[PDB]
């Protein structure tokens, strides 16, 4: 029940003091670093945009990101979207089918204007989130119909819109799509148990992309994925020394239940360590979610004074460690200290000084010392600011130097510098408890390994393991070298110093509370490499670099958190020992909430990526550019959870626009189902026109189309339909290429119209390059509006570009009543744009060519089976039967 | 690479623990055992059980160890048995860091790494002049025309020179040619009674030296020759005289059978017979190897790979003594009998 | 030995006994009774044996 918590000697019994947890800490932090800076810039002349350092709910922000994993992006369907629709024209033989999709996309987001590129960006994103939302289809339980010892797929499940046509047809016809429709069977259809039907349904090509890749992810992702992912929980779980379950995870899959993982779990620890400006947020992270629950434990009274007799009793030399915690103001002061070394150079310590609260002097002495042999200025790392440990150099020196006793000879060295003398009946230097941060020769493991990699890590950012005073947690569970001496070299030469010096009476005193500060000390490693060590761990890389960093004074981009503390503290956090409790309740989902993170990290650097490439793509559509206007669109669009574990920081006031194209050239990924769709969706959106913009917009003085009518009823012909969609492109060497700058200039200056007129007039065309244009289809029923027949491709109030283009589709009809040459006007009726897409939206068609549309796939789970997403099973305590690799 | 081989090893020695239950466990061992056959089963999807009793039990845990020391060997049997099929992921399985060996391995390999890797002085085997065509009969005189000192082989170890009365000369040269000998120890004694070319006998008179790199050498004791100096030989006497030196032992760089400790002992373990289905197995794997398939190598061999084999299949022999594992081999007919020396004998081709 | 079926995966659960009972079952007859009464068609089973 209680492993190492066995406590053999009442020694380790003391009191309890305070209690901590993760997200007491979490928070705790986060206030002090925001009390840093208005305190400071409040405090002082400051000069920067205003930013609200608020302590935002850390628990909130969790739970919303564990709410992520059930939020699914497949949608199951039992029948698809139409696809296609069929619009009847006067004629009974002909008629016209549309592509849905090309109109649905038609209107997704806004206008496109050279003006809003932020604008551009978002109806961009919105337009490919649109492909890959209409395009997770599943097809479970489809309307399979008995006719003739066959199984068909009922009309309902194909891909179209007849219904409109039926009525006008010839019975030839009729019975022709009657059999096309009974045509399509269900395949395999006679064979029971089956599992799938596959049938031949019509659909969209951009949309069947979407569905197909989806499809064969779900069939080549299934157990063994699911079996590694758990395993590497299994194998962190040895780590963290995690208590198992009676149960295993049988690989037993039912015939009904079709499995759908959608992130997998060995994380790639790059993609979080990536963000720009993420070390605070990440840190916090780490405490938020594996820093344990757990007390702080007082030393036994017994340690000190001991009764021989009801009337004597010993006295510790420090009488003053009686003082009741400096309120919070200075408890929480130690809660600084404690997890500051809980988290090595992460977070540095310095003074703090109120120049109010008058203390006694004799508390620098103690923190003097006590600061020595607690805080590791080892060479190795470092926990302390340069200023710092000098700090604390002087009040030894100043304290080795006060001789409340007679006098030992104290025998000074040639520099000034604390510390140089050499006092003992023995001499012995004190310049060895000087303040070398390449060496670490005063402060702790001066002469010991605290950094001690071994064993491959389950995590890998971090293989490294640190042992303060090179205590394994393992001297807990079993000694290693007795308990007289434990001593390690540093505490060690403190005594020596201490009687050499002033007195043996305090270094008893410090002898004897020895172990008692090892332990407290093994339990902390414990708690670091073993309890918390997550992806926010932080690489080892950093690690190392910081020390020397430090003192070059680099640009550690992971700069560590200087956090203030008070000389009385030192004391305090000296004789408390903090012993855990209960391993927070987010640590054993921690894995799962970190690779819902990364994956939704990494779609959107990938969103990004393609969008820092549209300026070069088209750079006359977005000159007034900036990389931050894409990067906040995409900001936008994705989760809140998400963006707001990157703002724990407040980062996102900072980050430079150099910063940010760092990271979406940075190419490290987290695979997810999320994120393979939304490349696939994407890279179809590379098409434009599949997205409905295109650069081909013409201009040409055209007459518009008035029939002779000799034969009415030969008006069975394609109803006459015109349309401004270009059949396809005009002999490039006729056109005249324009340029958004060319338009621009020759419009300035008040010559465009003219030199537009001579084109037009010389049956030229003219083509407006460069620019996109959201693009618009209507069908008219007759002579529609001026400013669609004659309608231009830019505003004249300088030269507007850009605009939106309607093509339209005109469609002629006609009475009997109609005289042949009635449909001539003395003067012509002119149109000016025309569009070329080489896209086959609005197509002309016979009638029995109708239901050629079909040719489409399609695989539909049987109504019998069961969809279910095994995402959320990945939590840590889960064993499985089958051990893996 | 060596710590590939140092589990395998483990692995085996502590399967041969298994003897036949009564046991309790070292505690070391089963943790050991455990973490390998967890990791294997997870690898090979065979049931191996920790502690073995049915004989498929055992049959599964012997295969392991089997794939496992052919892994460490870097050898690769193929289709020698339908009962058992050898698993080339085992090695992946013994480069994982997860699973321990003892120090006792460790130690073991090293040393095979160790020596192999590099040369030393070791006395050689047999007699200096093995290699010969010609030889002599022993104590016969015999002077080449027109020489005054003649030195000849008489047998493995051993060489005498002619000499005529108040001859001399140097003698180095014969012995020299045998390409690196580091230093050859001699022993010089005179042939007090030997044979004429005709047949009478003939009488060496007290008064020839032996003088090597100069200095003059006693006769009946051993020198340290370092086979350059000039073994110099004078006949002050009025007479005959015949002299024998003896090459009692020489030292090389050549690898003996004294390179890893009672190695000899090993091999005879490795190449014993036990029975036809071991006998045919440890067969069929050194037919992967440079190694004579069922009889000593003449000549101990110098490479890691075949001392390293070599140790393996002498434990894997061990193995399949404790485990007492049965199966069958393609080409092998298991005679169930007691088993003699006269069934033994002929199994060896 | 039991089986769950949770999510979609399906857990197992597989414990081994603690307490053994060694037991006598001592056998007592009376007149009325007929060789063939003790004998049944199918045997009665014991499995644990200590």
């Amino acid at each position: 029940q209680r492993p190492e918590r066995i406590k053999t000697t009442p020694y380790l019994e003391g009191d309890v003091l305070s209690s901590d947890s993760g997200p007491l800490l979490s928070v705790f932090a986060l206030q002090e670093i925001m009390q840093k800076v208005r305190q400071v810039q409040a405090d002082y002349m400051t000069a920067t945009r205003e930013v609200d350092f608020t302590v935002p709910d850390v628990q909130q922000i969790l739970d919303d990101i564990k709410a992520l994993a059930a939020e699914q992006v497949y949608k199951i369907v039992k029948v698809p979207s139409t696809s296609f629709r069929h619009i009847v024209t006067q004629s009974r033989d002909r008629v016209l089918r549309v592509d849905t999709y090309y109109e649905e996309m038609s209107q997704v987001g806004d206008v496109i204007t050279e003006d809003e590129p932020e604008k551009f960006y978002s109806t961009i994103i919105k337009k490919v989130r649109f492909i890959r939302g209409k395009g997770s289809f599943i097809l479970h339980d489809i309307p399979a119909r008995d006719h003739r010892g066959m199984e068909v797929a009922e009309p309902e499940v194909l891909g179209v819109e007849f219904k409109n046509v039926l009525p006008v047809l010839t019975a030839e016809h009729r019975a022709m799509i009657q059999n096309a429709l009974d045509g399509s069977i269900i395949e395999n259809g006679n064979v029971a148990t089956r599992d799938v039907d596959v049938f031949i349904g019509a659909c969209s090509e951009p949309i069947y992309r979407i569905y197909n890749r989806l499809q064969g992810y779900i069939e080549a992702v299934q157990l063994q994925e699911l079996r590694n992912s758990i395993g590497w929980l299994e194998r962190l779980g040895q780590r963290k020394r995690i208590t198992y379950s009676q149960e295993v995870l049988t690989d037993f899959r039912r015939q009904d239940m079709i499995w759908v993982l959608a992130l997998q779990l060995p994380v790639n620890p790059q993609v979080v360590w990536d963000v720009p400006r993420s070390s605070i947020a990440n840190l916090i992270m780490n405490i938020a979610t594996c820093l344990p629950t757990g007390e702080y434990i007082a030393p036994n009274p017994r340690i000190s004074s001991i009764t021989l007799t009801q009337r004597i009793t010993t006295t510790g030399p420090f009488a003053i460690l009686t003082g009741s915690t400096p309120t919070a103001q200075q408890l929480n002061d130690v809660r600084k200290i404690y997890l500051a070394l809980m988290f090595p150079g992460q977070i540095i310590l310095d003074l703090k000084i109120d120049p109010g609260e008058r203390m006694d002097p004799a508390v620098r002495m103690v923190a003097g010392v006590v600061g020595h042999l607690l805080f590791t200025a080892g060479g190795r790392f470092t926990n302390l600011t340069q200023n710092m440990a000098r700090q604390l150099d002087i009040a030894l020196n100043d304290y080795l130097l006060y001789m409340y006793n007679t006098r030992v000879q104290v025998n000074y060295g040639p520099t000034g510098e604390p510390l140089d003398f050499q006092i003992g009946r023995n001499q012995y230097d004190c310049n060895v408890f000087r303040a070398d941060f390449a060496t670490g020769t005063g402060y702790n493991g001066w002469a010991t390994i605290d950094v001690e990699y071994r064993d491959p890590a389950p995590y890998v950012h971090a293989q490294r393991y640190i042992r303060y005073c090179g205590i394994d947690s393992r001297e807990l569970i079993n000694p290693t070298t007795y308990g007289i001496g434990m001593t390690y070299h540093c505490y060690n030469e403190m005594l020596r110093m201490l009687v050499a010096a002033g007195k043996d009476s305090e270094a008893a005193y410090f002898r004897s509370m020895l172990p008692f500060h090892m332990v407290r000390f093994a339990r902390i490693n414990q708690i670091i490499n073993e309890d918390l060590h997550s992806v926010f761990s932080l690489p080892d890389d950093m690690f190392n670099a910081l020390l020397p960093d430090l003192i070059a004074g680099a640009h550690q981009n992971a700069d560590p958190v200087v956090l203030d503390v008070s000389w009385i503290s030192l004391w305090f956090a000296f004789n408390r020992s903090f012993e855990p409790t209960h391993r927070n309740e987010m640590l054993e989902i921690a894995p799962l909430i970190e690779s819902v993170y990364a994956s939704e990290l990494s779609v959107m650097k990938v969103d990004m990526r393609h969008l820092s490439l549209m300026q070069r793509r088209f750079p006359d559509v977005l000159i007034q550019a900036r990389p931050s206007h894409f990067w906040k669109a995409v900001l936008n669009d994705s989760p809140e959870a998400v963006k707001a574990v990157m703002n724990l920081s407040h980062s996102h006031n900072f980050i430079n626009i150099r910063d940010m194209m760092r990271w979406v050239l940075l190419p490290s990924l987290q695979p997810s189902l999320k994120l393979v769709l939304e490349e696939e969706a994407w890279a179809a959106a590379n098409d434009f026109e599949d997205l409905m913009l295109t650069d081909q917009v013409y201009m040409h003085r055209d007459m518009l189309p008035e029939p002779r009518l000799d034969d009415i009823e030969r008006f069975r012909q394609e109803g006459f339909y015109y349309t401004n969609m270009l059949e396809a492109p005009p002999e490039i060497d006729r056109v005249v290429q324009y340029t958004y700058e060319i338009a621009r200039l020759q419009a300035n200056m008040g010559q465009f119209r003219a030199a537009l007129r001579r084109i037009m007039d010389d049956d030229d065309w003219v083509r407006f390059g460069g620019v996109l244009r959201t693009v618009r289809v209507k069908f008219f029923d007759a002579r529609p509006p001026d400013d669609i027949l004659q309608g231009l491709p830019f505003s004249y109030d300088t030269i507007k570009y850009a605009t939106e283009t309607t093509i339209f589709y005109l469609i002629y009809n006609v009475e009997f009543s109609n005289t042949p040459d009635s449909l001539v006007l003395i003067n012509p009726t002119y149109t000016m744009t025309k569009v070329f897409i080489n896209k086959r939206i609005v197509e002309r068609v016979r009638v029995g060519q109708i239901l050629a549309v079909l040719n489409r796939r399609f695989v539909a789970y049987k109504g019998k089976m069961r969809i279910m997403d095994i995402t959320q099973s990945l939590k840590m305590g889960t064993k499985l039967a089958a051990p893996t690799v | 690479m060596d710590t590939i081989a140092a589990r395998a090893l483990t692995v085996m020695r502590a399967c041969a623990t298994l003897q036949e239950a009564r046991i309790v466990l070292e505690a070391n061992v089963m943790e050991i055992l455990g973490i390998a056959i967890n990791r294997y089963n997870g690898l090979t999807l065979r049931g191996v059980t920790m502690r073995p009793t049915s004989l498929a039990q055992r049959n599964e845990m012997f295969f392991m160890c089997l794939d496992m020391m052919l892994s460490a060997a870097g050898i690769n049997v193929g289709p020698i048995s339908p009962d058992y099929t050898q698993h080339m992921a085992t090695i992946g399985v013994l480069a994982t860091p997860e699973i321990p060996f003892t120090t006792e391995a460790a130690n073991e390999i090293a040393r095979v790494t160790g020596e192999t890797s590099t040369w030393g002085p070791a006395r050689q085997p047999y007699g200096f002049f093995l290699e010969t065509e010609e030889t002599f009969q022993p104590g016969r005189w015999f002077m080449r025309a027109a020489q005054a000192a003649t030195a000849v082989v008489c047998g493995p170890d051993m060489i005498q020179v002619s000499l005529n009365a108040g001859a001399r000369g140097d003698v180095q040269q014969i012995f020299q040619g045998r390409n690196d000998p580091m230093m050859i120890y001699l022993v010089w004694r005179r042939i007090e009674n030997f044979a004429m070319a005709q047949g009478n006998s003939q009488q060496t008179q007290a008064g020839v030296t032996v003088s090597v790199g100069g200095v003059d050498m006693r006769a009946g004791r051993i020198i340290a020759w370092d086979g350059q100096a000039a073994l110099h030989v004078r006949n002050p006497t009025q007479q005959n005289a015949m002299v024998q030196i003896q090459v009692v032992f020489y030292i090389s760089m050549d690898k003996t059978l004294n390179q890893y400790p009672a190695l000899t002992a090993e091999i005879f373990n490795v190449y014993s017979f036990r029975d036809h289905t071991w006998h045919g197995l440890r067969t069929a794997i050194r037919n992967r190897t440079t190694l004579p398939n069922m009889l000593p190598p003449i000549f101990p061999p110098n490479d890691r790979d075949s001392i390293l084999t070599l140790l393996l299949l002498s434990t894997l022999a061990d193995v399949y003594t404790v485990l007492r594992p049965e199966f069958a081999m393609h080409g092998v007919n298991p005679m169930p009998g007691p088993l003699t020396a006269a069934i033994a004998r002929a199994a060896y081709v | 030995y039991d089986t769950n079926e949770k999510g979609g995966l399906s857990y197992a659960t597989i414990k081994y006994a603690t307490e053994t009972t060694i037991f006598y079952l001592i056998y007592n007859v009376e007149f009325s009774n007929t060789p063939d009464s003790l004998v049944l068609i199918n045997p009665t089973y014991t499995m644990t044996k200590v």
